[PDB]
């Protein structure tokens, strides 16, 4: 869960390499996108859509191993100074109608780095953020320019727990290189139901193991030597995906002059083809 | 969207001045 | 990147530009 | 506007000096577009804290793609090196290869054009990067 | 993030013809070498 | 908003070219 | 038909040069060096043996005019001084030689800044008694900004002249 | 007046034929002239230490007067010169520029392209962040696969056995001293060897 | 009188070219960068995070699989490691797949090293799996010196294979 | 060998009337060519930064193969170019080689001398030593003896306030980028404006 | 060598090409001495900078002595600045001054020579900064 | 005394400014010179003459105020590695006959920075040092090149004591701006004889002072207002003087090749004027 | 310095050189 | 000793000039 | 320390004539016209 | 001292070679 990254790598959500720390637990890859305007004026509330796509259909093995729905998560890194707009600056449907969850700062202060703790279902394959751009005028520590924004989106349960242990939402290979003879898939009772195993590999060391509920079994007795590999199914159906982008904190002031200049140029050119070429009659006389 | 809603604009303005500054001196 | 496509096509416009108008260019000042 | 004196080969016919007076139009036109751009879309910054921290893409200039898409494709060696060296050197030999043809013009010799177009397709196709649509796919 | 250049490229190509047009169109409204 | 113009200024400024595009005349 | 009037281009090249200057303006501005007020001559009060010419560092040390250098005002000297009353002095003999430009030395004897470069002998307060010096040594303030005997930009009318300082 | 009589006038001559894409030569050049200026302008604030490099760049952007603009231009105009040069190569190729006697103008040409790419390659690494510091890390060994001296080559370009301290020093010398003098020499020949014509016709 | 023998100049220009090379030799030598001799790396404590690095610090969290880089070997980045009984791990690999330039990635899963840049696979002790992984990763020693750990400039042999070293 | 062979024959042009001290011109030039080479060579190991400036110089002396020599030559050849240029001024002067036909060659001349002195002045301060660091400290204010534009001048040459490292940054750009391009431009004119002689008879 | 038709203010009488074959002698000769003097008087490495300590010598290289001996002599002002500016600018005007003898060379012209020699004396005299007070000397 | 500088500014004998620390107490200036060969081969014993001139004639007021002779002193800073030659490497008269005093290192180790504690009379207006040049071959911390050598020579008593107090070998100005009326120059008795003073300046504060024995008096009663200035004499007759220089630790190896090259050059040139010009007969035929 | 005199006279040799041989140079190719 | 030659090499190498001199 | 250049200068001047000499002398032993 | 006791030397050697290499090819 997003809350897990915060507690595990509290200082920063992304490794010096650029890969976000989610991939440590959600080792399956799937798409991810960040949609922000090329540029926004300073102190402007705008949109930032973090798409975490995947066709609603298909179920994952939940803790109990029964097929269930999908829940999404993410981590967004806006550039210095950006943070969500104050509840009152968020237009009606414009920004307030689209997406409404809770954006928790990775750590006290970082309002430009939000965890989308809330883990919506098939409703949030979209997830919209109404961020507010900084103002380098009221903040001399903020400047205009093009800056980077990062994303780490997820969906589908993790294959590893912050506890160090793995979930049942991943393949559970065998322990020994050898032929198993049976399926010790009994239930359990109450708040749990494991589906043990009775591996053989009697070859000197005759070991058996334990598979959890959820992942289906494919092969067993008679064969299935391998080498302590493929359990008999991979229930992992979702994963992490990153995407980066950039936005320009634009100074309308910069634009004006560039637009002003451009006009002087076009205008200064007009006079050129006009006078120069078109007024070529002199020798055009002889 | 305003690429035309706008270029169609900015463009023809300097163009009008063009096709007109022609007449102006063509006379 | 952005320019990624600025030149991915600015040059294709160029190609068409020469390979088109050009083959057919001097392809008539001295064709028949 | 082209008679018979110091006559023969190649030379000058019509539009003398004052074409060098639309040039300023081109120069201004060039600058302007680069200026509009630098504005709408400026540059940025990145690291100087940890060089032990490998990024994971490596997006050198866009024109080092075809060459890069090569270098990394074929198993290192010098075939790539030798191969990419073939781009500039291979060119230097062209006016020696496609060098026949005088009276005609230049767009009426396919065993050039075809080759050219083709090679500018490979080039593009190779214009690809970091497990991008990959050499295969197309 | 391809769609940012995909539209970025279409513009470079087209605009060429848009400019070309106005050029032609410009000459036409003043006299273009018909022969 | 203003940003719209800016690019409509780049796309619109490519007009530079639109001038040579006319450049050919007679002499 | 009777053209012969490329006497208008004094407008084509007129607006052209127009574009030229427009584009050249920012480039020239670019080359002109920016603001500031610290970076070196900021606020630490460096020294001559490895310390800090401050207040509670250089308040109860001086006596007959003690010379130790803090830093500078946009690149100049600084101190904490003292005189005949037993207490750091309220003024700042910014020891930038006004003749050719050398850091002048102080003589606790002749009590005359006997600069070596050319021989200007300012008082133990910057009063050049014998040249070949132009104007006495520069100046500043003499207080604190909390723990650091801090001064800052000089525009207070000189007292050795009564009227405006020799660089206001 | 006309004291200036170090042999003058009748310089007013030489007529042209029929083209339209025969500007890609001057455009590319222009983009260069643009680089020389803005490039030079940055030698006044860019500090090339591995400790200072990165910082000076931000200094140009944020703390410097139009620094953000001089640099932004330099970044674009660079990619444009290269872009334009390729198109110029097209123009030429598909126009038969390297005519019967112009083959030397074409070879100095290919040379000019190698010089131009080199510019980008060295400058790309100058702000010393990660993309530029790792792209240099990656292209340094490329030559080591060439026997005899391939390593000597590499050792000379990185001024060492690993990227760092001197790689940036040599890369700066190359980008602001060497490369500029070379392009100037070959643009010089390339332009002078243009005491010939160019196209076809009717 | 019957001269016509400027067939000697194959000596004038002979000795001239002679001077030319003589003067060119040192210039060429000059360009061949300085090398090593005793072979040793003078460190500016660099962290994988960009700040000062100390012993007990990165040397303490080594659980089953700790691999984080510090101020390392002349290009080759140095990993810090410990075994299960948590003893000075007698090997510290420079993630050096001299392949195409990237730093060999350890495996939080395999505990091996599987390079992503171009597909090079390794093991726990630097042992490559197959390829594009070129060869087995370079090893180090296990020691500390006053909260300042001490590994040494390599030119020495490796035990993983038994023969004289290749990664000197 | 044709392909523009049409000019080639333009070679062993024409003779000399009375000379010897008439070698000063090329000597001074030579001393320059020597500076360009050895100077360039040092851009591979010199670091334009207050912190690393002084150290890199020692590094060149004792660490680089012949650093001590490349630098030593640069130091001498420099003082020689200037010395030779003065003597060339003598040659020229005492022989009225400025009279009438050629006065522009002389002015571009005085210009070349200002460019040349400038070289030494900026380079002299690069080893960030006391003599070089205090000599720059002293010549910085020299121009402040002028209104608004007397201090703007100074502020532009030093970097602002007084003498920071921006001073060293601007001084290096000037010494290795700017000045070299100027002398090349004016040596270029000075040489082209030459189809000259003087004082002779029947 | 020299007859009648190539008339004007310039000329070439005897020794064409191959003088440019003693030039290499000159070049080698120049280098050798510089190189010789470079090994004989190796570049001395000096002590590091310090904005706090200044005095005890500092002179501007050398050819700047005359100019320096000036700047520091006359009480700062701009007279010095203006005066030293007079060296290069004052020269630029010379071909305009000592240029009244177009029908005859200005080398015997004493109202040149005398002035020249004289000025190259002042120059020298000024060179040799000379201890301030007694920077009297001749 | 030299010993005084060592004890006062123990770390280094010269201020960051380059002025040696002697001038703090010997404020009178007089000549000074250092004479060393342009260059010496490595590991060579050579001469270094520190001239501290002054015509033997003339006496200074000693502690007692009676005219006495002159004694010389100095401080020499040789470059890193140089140090005096071992007693046995010093040739006969060559180095051993000329000058023979004791060279004490400014501080433990610095054998290249010697104080000439011994303060010889009119015998040592010369003072010769037999120094041994380093060897960059046997010491990889030493290199060839040109290096600097500094000198601080003295003679004549100091005007200030390390005690903070001043000698009688200088001036004792007055305390008040006013006219004195008499000379309170009485003797004393036994181990001392002061020559007090009876200044007036009765103007409100009528003060008098104390002048020591040695310095003569010039003016007194009737006038001598000034402003507590010039006592009436400055018996100071000697002073400090500095001089710097440089020596080249030469690598005969460097020389050989430069001499080798030179010969190839001269030789290479010979062939030029020989072949080129002198073999000009071809057209010299027509 | 050393060169202090290297040029203090190398140039005086020069002067004499031109001022001498030169006045007297073309002072005979067209004198009487 | 060897140093003597060195300068006798500079003073002796000035010969360079001794060659044009042969004009 | 002047005497180091005083002799350093005399050498530059003289050597000129010494070189000049051998030049003349050289031509003379081959024909100077 | 050995300026001549030596230049007189080095100099005449390359000189002998000079005056001799003349004869050598003068024949
Ligand atoms: C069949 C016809 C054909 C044609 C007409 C072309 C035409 C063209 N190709 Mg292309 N190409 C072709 C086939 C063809 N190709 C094939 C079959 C291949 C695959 C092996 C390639 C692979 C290829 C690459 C990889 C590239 C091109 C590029 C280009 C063009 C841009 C010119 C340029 O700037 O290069 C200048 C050269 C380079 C960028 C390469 C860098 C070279 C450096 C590293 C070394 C130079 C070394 C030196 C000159 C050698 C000295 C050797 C010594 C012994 C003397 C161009 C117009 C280039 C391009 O599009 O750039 C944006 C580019 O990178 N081509
Ligand atoms: C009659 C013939 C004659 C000739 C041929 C010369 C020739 C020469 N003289 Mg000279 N001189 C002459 C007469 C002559 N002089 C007379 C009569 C006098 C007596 C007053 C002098 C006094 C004199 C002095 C005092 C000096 C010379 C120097 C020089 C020479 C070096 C030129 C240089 O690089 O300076 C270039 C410039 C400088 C050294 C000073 C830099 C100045 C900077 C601050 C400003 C430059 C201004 C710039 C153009 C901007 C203008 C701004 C505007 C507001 C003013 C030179 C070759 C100089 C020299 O020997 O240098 C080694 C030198 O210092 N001469
Ligand atoms: C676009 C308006 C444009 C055209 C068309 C064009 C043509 C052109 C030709 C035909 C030449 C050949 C010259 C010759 O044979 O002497 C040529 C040469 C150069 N150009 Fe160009 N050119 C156009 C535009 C520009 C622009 C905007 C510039 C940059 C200022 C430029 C530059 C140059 C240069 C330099 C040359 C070489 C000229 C020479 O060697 O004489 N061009 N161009
Ligand atoms: C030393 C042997 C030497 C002499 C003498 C000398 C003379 C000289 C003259 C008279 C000219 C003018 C030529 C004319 O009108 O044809 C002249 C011109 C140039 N020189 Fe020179 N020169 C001597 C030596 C050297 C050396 C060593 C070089 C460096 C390669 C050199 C260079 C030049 C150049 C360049 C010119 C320009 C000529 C032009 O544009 O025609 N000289 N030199
Ligand atoms: S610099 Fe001190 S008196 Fe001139
Ligand atoms: S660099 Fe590691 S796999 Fe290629």
């Amino acid at each position: 869960y997003p809350f897990w990254a915060q507690q595990t790598y509290p200082p920063t959500p992304r490794e010096p390499t650029g890969r976000i720390v989610c991939a440590n637990c959600h080792l399956a890859a799937k798409p991810a996108e960040v949609e922000v305007p090329q540029s926004v004026l300073p102190d402007t509330v705008f949109k930032a859509v973090v798409k975490i796509p995947y066709d609603t259909k298909l179920q994952q093995v939940a803790a109990d191993g029964s097929k269930v729905g999908l829940n999404v998560g993410a981590v967004l890194m806006l550039p210095e100074g950006f943070k969500i707009a104050p509840e009152e600056r968020i237009p009606e449907e414009l920004k307030k109608e689209v997406g409404d969850v809770y954006f928790q700062p990775y750590k006290e202060g970082q309002d430009n780095v939000l965890l989308v703790g809330p883990l919506p279902g098939e409703q949030y394959q979209e997830i919209v953020f109404p961020v507010l751009s900084p103002n380098p005028t009221t903040d001399k520590n903020i400047h205009f320019g093009k800056y980077a924004i990062h994303l780490g989106a997820n969906r589908g349960r993790g294959q590893i727990y912050p506890t160090g242990e793995k979930s049942n939402n991943n393949v559970f290979t065998a322990s020994a290189t050898g032929t198993i003879t049976k399926i010790a898939k009994e239930e359990d009772e109450y708040g749990n139901v494991k589906y043990q195993v009775s591996i053989q590999t009697d070859s000197g060391k005759t070991v058996v193991d334990t598979i959890p509920a959820g992942p289906e079994l494919i092969v067993s007795e008679g064969q299935a030597v391998k080498a302590g590999e493929a359990l008999t199914n991979n229930p992992n159906v979702g994963g992490f995906g990153q995407d980066d982008t950039e936005i320009v904190l634009q100074d309308p002031n910069r634009v004006k002059w560039m637009i002003a200049f451009i006009c002087l140029v076009m205008l200064a050119q007009l006079m050129l083809i006009l006078k120069k070429k078109q007024v070529e009659k002199v020798q055009a006389a002889e | 969207i305003d690429v035309l809603g706008w270029v169609a604009l900015l463009v023809v303005f300097t163009w009008s001045i063009a096709m007109v500054v022609w007449g102006r001196n063509g006379l | 990147m952005i320019l990624g496509a600025v030149f991915y096509i600015v040059f294709i416009a160029l190609f068409f530009g020469i390979a088109v108008g050009i083959i057919f260019a001097i392809k008539s000042i001295k064709l028949i | 506007l082209a008679k018979g004196m110091g006559h023969n080969y190649y030379g000058e016919p019509a539009w003398p000096n004052d074409l060098l007076y639309v040039f300023p139009v081109v120069i201004m036109g060039t600058f302007a577009c680069i200026v509009a751009l630098s504005v709408l879309d400026p540059a940025m910054v990145g690291e100087p804290a940890n060089p032990f921290a490998t990024p994971l893409e490596i997006l050198p200039e866009w024109y080092l793609y075809p060459v890069f898409q090569i270098l990394r494709s074929l198993p290192n060696k010098l075939l790539g090196v030798l191969l990419m060296a073939s781009v500039p050197l291979g060119l230097i030999l062209v006016p020696f290869i496609e060098n026949v043809n005088k009276f005609q013009n230049p767009f009426r010799r396919p065993v050039a054009t075809t080759i050219f177009l083709f090679g500018t397709l490979v080039t593009i196709w190779l214009g690809i990067g970091a497990a991008l649509p990959l050499d295969k796919t197309l | 993030m391809t769609e940012e250049m995909l539209y970025a490229a279409l513009l470079s190509f087209g605009l060429i013809f848009v400019g070309w047009g106005l050029g032609v169109l410009l000459l036409k409204i003043q006299g273009a070498e018909k022969e | 908003l203003v940003l719209g113009l800016v690019f409509a200024t780049l796309g619109g400024l490519f007009y530079a070219a639109y001038q040579q595009y006319k450049r050919p005349n007679e002499l | 038909d009777m053209g012969r009037r490329q006497f208008m281009n004094l407008l084509a090249f007129g607006t052209v040069t127009g574009v030229a200057l427009g584009a050249l303006y920012p480039l020239v501005k670019y080359f002109i060096p920016p603001s500031g007020g610290a970076v070196g001559g900021g606020t630490t009060a460096k020294d001559k043996l490895g310390n800090n010419v401050k207040v509670s560092k250089f308040l109860e040390s001086h006596n007959a005019g003690d010379r130790v250098l803090v830093q500078g005002l946009k690149g100049d000297p600084t101190y904490i001084v003292v005189e005949s009353k037993e207490a750091i002095r309220d003024y700042g003999i910014n020891a930038v030689c006004t003749h050719l430009g050398c850091v002048v030395p102080w003589n606790a004897a002749e009590n005359k800044f006997k600069c070596p470069c050319h021989g200007s002998q300012y008082d133990e307060t910057g009063r050049v008694i014998r040249g070949p010096a132009p104007l006495s040594l520069a100046l500043c303030h003499a207080t604190v900004q909390d723990d650091n005997i801090v001064l800052t930009p000089w525009t207070e009318t000189d007292f050795r002249t009564g009227e405006k300082p020799w660089w206001v | 007046e006309i004291q200036a009589l170090a042999d003058d006038v009748t310089s007013k001559y030489v007529p042209p034929h029929v083209n339209i894409f025969y500007c890609l030569g001057g455009i590319t050049l222009t983009c260069f002239l643009i680089q020389f200026a803005t490039g030079f302008a940055m030698t006044f604030y860019y500090k090339p230490t591995v400790t200072e490099a990165y910082a000076s760049v931000q200094y140009i952007m944020n703390e410097v007067s139009f620094g953000w603009l001089i640099r932004s231009i330099h970044r674009w105009s660079a990619s444009m010169m290269v872009l334009m040069m390729i198109l110029h190569v097209f123009r030429v190729y598909l126009t038969g520029g390297f005519k019967k006697p112009r083959e030397l103008t074409w070879i100095s040409g290919v040379i000019l392209a190698v010089i131009t790419v080199s510019f980008g390659v060295t400058g790309y690494s100058l702000p010393w962040d990660q993309v530029g510091y790792w792209a240099v890390k990656i292209v340094s060994g490329v030559p080591e696969a060439i026997p005899v001296v391939g390593v000597l080559i590499s050792d000379l370009l990185r001024g060492g056995s690993s990227v760092g301290q001197a790689t940036l020093t040599r890369y700066y010398s190359a980008h602001t001293f060497v490369l500029p003098w070379l392009i100037a020499v070959f643009m010089l020949l390339h332009f002078l060897m243009i005491r010939k014509q160019g196209i076809s016709g009717p």
